[PDB]
RNA sequence: GAGGAAACUCAAAGAGUGCUAU
């Protein structure tokens, strides 16, 4: 996932793909 | 040192083999700290502290 | 856009570790922040840390021993399963056994280790390694 | 861990209190039972094998802790019995436990030694043979050794000493 | 030394005695080598506490502007010890009068993590987070030498070989390194001629120690670039304060 | 001459420790012996002459927060060392 | 005394009949870094790519090179120190790892070389019967290994 | 910590006394190893005290 | 004074010893 | 220019080796 000041960002598609 | 006079008096004589006798050369040169090569050096112990 | 207090604390700790500073002041404080900190501390990545109450949000000061490679808060809050946990680690940690993913479950905030041992699951918070 | 050991010590005390009210406490069988506790108390292959574990096992030895824990129970049970039942407080009944008392006196753990001192104080009045009498003399020497090693007299072991 | 400083005996599984000045935790300790009954400890509140076993109680306490990470007692001076402090400084202290320090060492740029006396008692070695090891003469306040390399990452343990001829360093990179106490000296037995000739260079160098040219050569060292920029900015900060005050 | 002779580094002790070294203890009675520890919980006893380990122990689950060598007088052939760690134990 | 090295007895033309499971892989410095980038375990990936037990070897030179890299690559140093990794001693002054691996390969013909450096890769390609291992995409790849 | 050395020769037993003890830490350093080859340095280390021929 | 005093005897003793070595001169 | 012969001859250097070089 992309890294941001707020924090690392993970897409919903990634969550489904990993899951 | 406190002034030059104390300095140059300390600086006046060389230590050299050409300049001073072989014996006088040896006592002028022997270092303050002397340790045996491969022996244990232990902390000092005082007589009655 | 302002960031969450957790993220700010994490970034401050990372920055200071990377500049070699040994003490960091974090403000504001929170139970999520503090709990995540003892998780780190149990894993030894950080040392002594201390809490100022100012009658307000509060402040922390953390001793750093330089063993922290990177710590971060992951987002968004997606749920994690027990028997599946491993793959997220493989995705979210540099290597197999290196690092600790932090997860908030019904039994509290904890690394995935005490998590799988307790057979508990819940929400992921971030990572430390 | 220590906190669990403290918890175990409490239960063993709760068990001991129950025996005090147990009818078995009045029989001679318990002395044999306490006797039982004392004696019971006293390259090419690796070239081929895949290894997936980077963690090494940590060395631990809790057998001594079991020995002391069992040892402590039997001393406390024995002292509780003899104080409660006067008939058991006799040389013949307690002759066999003397070799266990002397061994318990050398034990590293202070609590078991404390219980060893408590029973020995109970048996001081009781008559004993030549071999069974030196234990009192030896313990008098040991408590001085405890006092010598101990930094301060304000200690649970030393106070009992 | 943990949350509380405890005295232990090998043959007693429980802590034999409990020492404590206050509720604060203890970070480090070091027994004395000459008056072995005296002990000193370091606390997280920037304090140094002294103890005597003969009395079984703490004896004296002083609070510093910063925490001390390590403390070493002088092998040749029973009442004298050195402390590794977190202000890039190492402080030399006489036990009897702790209101003042005997000497101060300043040449590090990060907090000194470990300090050790030479078993001869006439040099001290300091380890710092700034990736360097410094050796100081006991009567002089500046290091005569600096050790370093890329491969060492943060000095956390520095020790003198018990013969005073080598220095052992432990860093966080996972390597324990050995160093010569004097870089130019060699461990081989010398002929009486070599011993006299090598000796002559010493007094003759000590003889003209402060001459301009010899200072240029003798003082010069290869220091990592990270350290000097820290030193150069530090000198600017100090000068502004001094010009100011 | 002294500068071009200034040749300080001599070597390293074997392969070192896994994690960072945080505790070193010297044998005040033996010249060529060290006990070293790291955050990995492993402790190593070294022969300085060989730069080789006498033995290595995974002493603690936690970090080796202290290390000392001793000659315990229990109430020539073997040496003894003491290790303490944040796991709330000290091992001889 | 003019000298012509003998061709290794292990080699039939371009075929290395000598190499058999389990294999030896010498690890190059870059190979650790790229491995961490792709989240591929050193041991599991080798045994997956090659379908055989793998006995990785890190020489002193490459170990020195990693721990020369600095604080940025402390992770690589830690992974390189995994106990399943064995370490190989060296007896030459230079810390240059590229030549050391080449010299070992010319001399002993059981060794796989795990590297990504374009400079190294062609040379080992010129040396006959040396399987070449690299990490590409999502897993490792073995080039000159007839058994696969 | 070595003060006497026992050596056995085909003619007999030879006992030596160690005047100087070599460094143990740098025992493998090249310069000390060269000394063992060098008679001049070596003679400083030890001396013959007794010899008992068969 | 003591350290500065002491070096002065290291001075005078050295020169006096050197004068004594004027005797060993092999010839005249 | 390339060489040859003679030596208790006269030189200029290189390398190794030996002998208490303490």
């Amino acid at each position: 996932g992309r890294s941001t000041r707020n924090g690392l960002i993970v897409s919903k598609r990634d969550i489904a793909r990993i899951s | 040192f406190e002034n030059r006079e104390q300095y140059e008096r300390s600086l006046r004589m060389p230590i050299g083999q050409e300049w001073t006798s072989r014996a006088s050369h040896q006592e002028l040169i022997k270092p303050r700290i002397m340790t045996k090569p491969g022996q244990v050096i232990d902390p000092l112990k005082a007589p009655f502290k | 856009t302002r960031s969450s207090v957790l993220a700010d604390a994490l970034n401050a700790i990372n920055n200071a570790e990377k500049t070699g500073k040994r003490q960091v002041l974090i403000r504001p404080s929170s139970k999520v922040i503090i709990k995540f900190l003892q998780v780190m501390q149990k894993h030894g990545y950080i040392g002594e840390f201390e809490y100022i109450d100012d009658h307000r949000s509060g402040k922390i000061v953390v001793q750093l021993n330089g063993r922290l490679n990177k710590c971060g808060v992951i987002s968004p809050r997606f749920n994690v399963k027990i028997g599946d946990i491993e793959k997220w680690t493989a995705n979210l940690l540099p290597a197999r056994q290196f690092g600790y993913v932090i997860l908030t479950t019904s039994a509290g905030i904890m690394d995935h280790e005490e998590a799988r041992r307790k057979h508990v699951s819940g929400k992921i918070l971030g990572f430390v390694y | 861990n220590l906190r669990n050991q403290n918890k175990l010590s409490e239960l063993l005390r709760r068990y001991l209190l129950g025996l005090n009210h147990n009818s078995d406490s009045e029989s001679e069988s318990i002395l044999k039972f306490c006797h039982q506790l004392f004696q019971e108390s006293e390259e090419k292959e690796d070239f081929f094998l895949v290894n997936l574990e980077s963690k090494s096992y940590t060395i631990n030895s809790n057998s001594l802790l079991l020995n002391s824990t069992l040892q402590k129970f039997a001393l406390d049970l024995l002292r509780n019995v003899i104080t409660r039942h006067r008939s058991f407080l006799t040389v013949s009944h307690l002759e066999g436990f003397i070799p266990f008392l002397r061994d318990s006196l050398l034990s590293e753990n202070e609590g078991v030694v404390i219980s060893t001192l408590r029973i020995l104080i109970t048996l001081i009045r009781l008559d004993f043979s030549d071999e069974s009498s030196e234990i009192f003399k030896n313990c008098a020497r040991k408590v001085l050794n405890i006092i010598k090693v101990s930094p301060s007299t304000s200690s649970e072991l030393c106070q009992m000493g | 030394g943990g949350a509380k400083i405890h005295l232990w005996d090998v043959n007693r599984l429980k802590p034999v005695s409990d020492l404590s000045w206050g509720a604060d935790n203890i970070t480090s300790l070091k027994f004395n080598q000459n008056e072995t009954d005296i002990l000193a400890s370091t606390g997280s509140d920037n304090s140094i506490v002294l103890y005597d076993l003969r009395t079984n109680s703490p004896t004296q306490k002083i609070v510093q502007t910063m925490r001390t990470n390590a403390i070493c007692w002088n092998p040749m001076e029973a009442f004298n010890f050195v402390t590794a402090n977190e202000d890039h400084n190492a402080y030399y202290y006489d036990m009897r009068n702790l209101s003042r320090s005997l000497n101060v060492f300043k040449d590090h740029v990060s907090a000194v993590m470990d300090v050790d006396f030479s078993p001869t008692g006439d040099e001290i070695v300091t380890g710092s987070y700034d990736k360097s090891i410094r050796i100081y003469k006991t009567n002089h306040g500046h290091s005569r030498e600096i050790y370093h390399t890329k491969r060492m990452q943060h000095v956390f343990q520095v020790k003198y070989s018990m013969d005073s001829k080598y220095i052992i360093s432990g860093s966080d990179d996972g390597n324990v390194r050995l160093w010569r106490s004097k870089a130019w000296e060699r461990s081989n037995v010398k002929t009486t001629r070599e011993k006299n000739k090598l000796e002559y260079d010493e007094k003759l160098k000590e003889r003209f120690r402060h001459m301009p040219e010899i200072k240029r050569i003798s003082r010069h060292r290869h220091v990592p670039q990270v350290i000097k920029k820290a030193q150069e900015i530090k000198n600017i900060e100090l000068s502004s304060i001094k010009r100011r005050e | 001459l002294e500068r071009m002779f200034a040749k300080p580094f001599v070597g390293q002790l074997g392969y070192g420790h896994r994690d960072g070294v945080y505790a070193i203890a010297k044998n005040y009675g033996s010249l060529n012996k060290l006990a070293t520890g790291s955050a990995d919980g492993v402790i190593k006893y070294w022969n300085m002459s060989t730069r080789e380990e006498f033995v290595s122990f995974k002493a603690h689950y936690g970090l080796v927060t202290g290390l000392c060598v001793t000659q315990p007088r229990f109430h020539k052939s073997q040496n003894f060392m003491l290790s303490c760690s944040d796991d709330k134990t000290v091992k001889l | 005394t003019r000298n012509i090295p003998q061709v290794s007895s292990a080699l039939f033309f371009q075929y290395n009949q000598a190499i058999k499971p389990p294999y030896q892989v010498l690890i190059d410095t870059n190979f650790i870094n790229f491995s961490i980038q792709k989240k591929v375990d050193i041991v599991r990936g080798m045994m997956d790519c090659l379908l055989a037990k793998c006995n990785p070897l890190i020489t002193d030179c490459v170990m020195a090179e990693l721990e020369k890299l600095g604080p940025k690559y402390r992770i690589a140093l830690k992974l390189a120190r995994d106990p399943r990794i064995k370490r190989l001693s060296c007896s030459h002054k230079g810390t240059y790892a590229d030549d050391c691996l080449v010299h070992r390969v010319l001399q002993h013909k059981c060794y796989i070389v795990a590297t990504n450096d374009a400079g190294l890769k062609q040379r080992i390609r010129k040396i006959p019967g040396i399987p070449l291992m690299s990490v590409g995409g999502h897993a490792y790849v073995i080039e000159k290994l007839p058994d696969v | 910590p070595i003060e006497y050395l026992l050596f056995e020769e085909p003619t007999g037993y030879a006992v030596f006394k160690v005047k100087l003890q070599q460094d143990d830490i740098g025992s493998r350093l090249k310069e000390v190893q060269e000394q063992i080859n060098d008679f001049g340095a070596f003679t400083k280390l030890i001396e013959l005290v007794s010899f008992a021929p068969f | 004074r003591a350290g500065l005093k002491k070096i002065d005897e290291q001075y005078k003793k050295a020169v006096s010893s050197a004068a004594a070595t004027d005797y060993l001169l092999p010839e005249s």
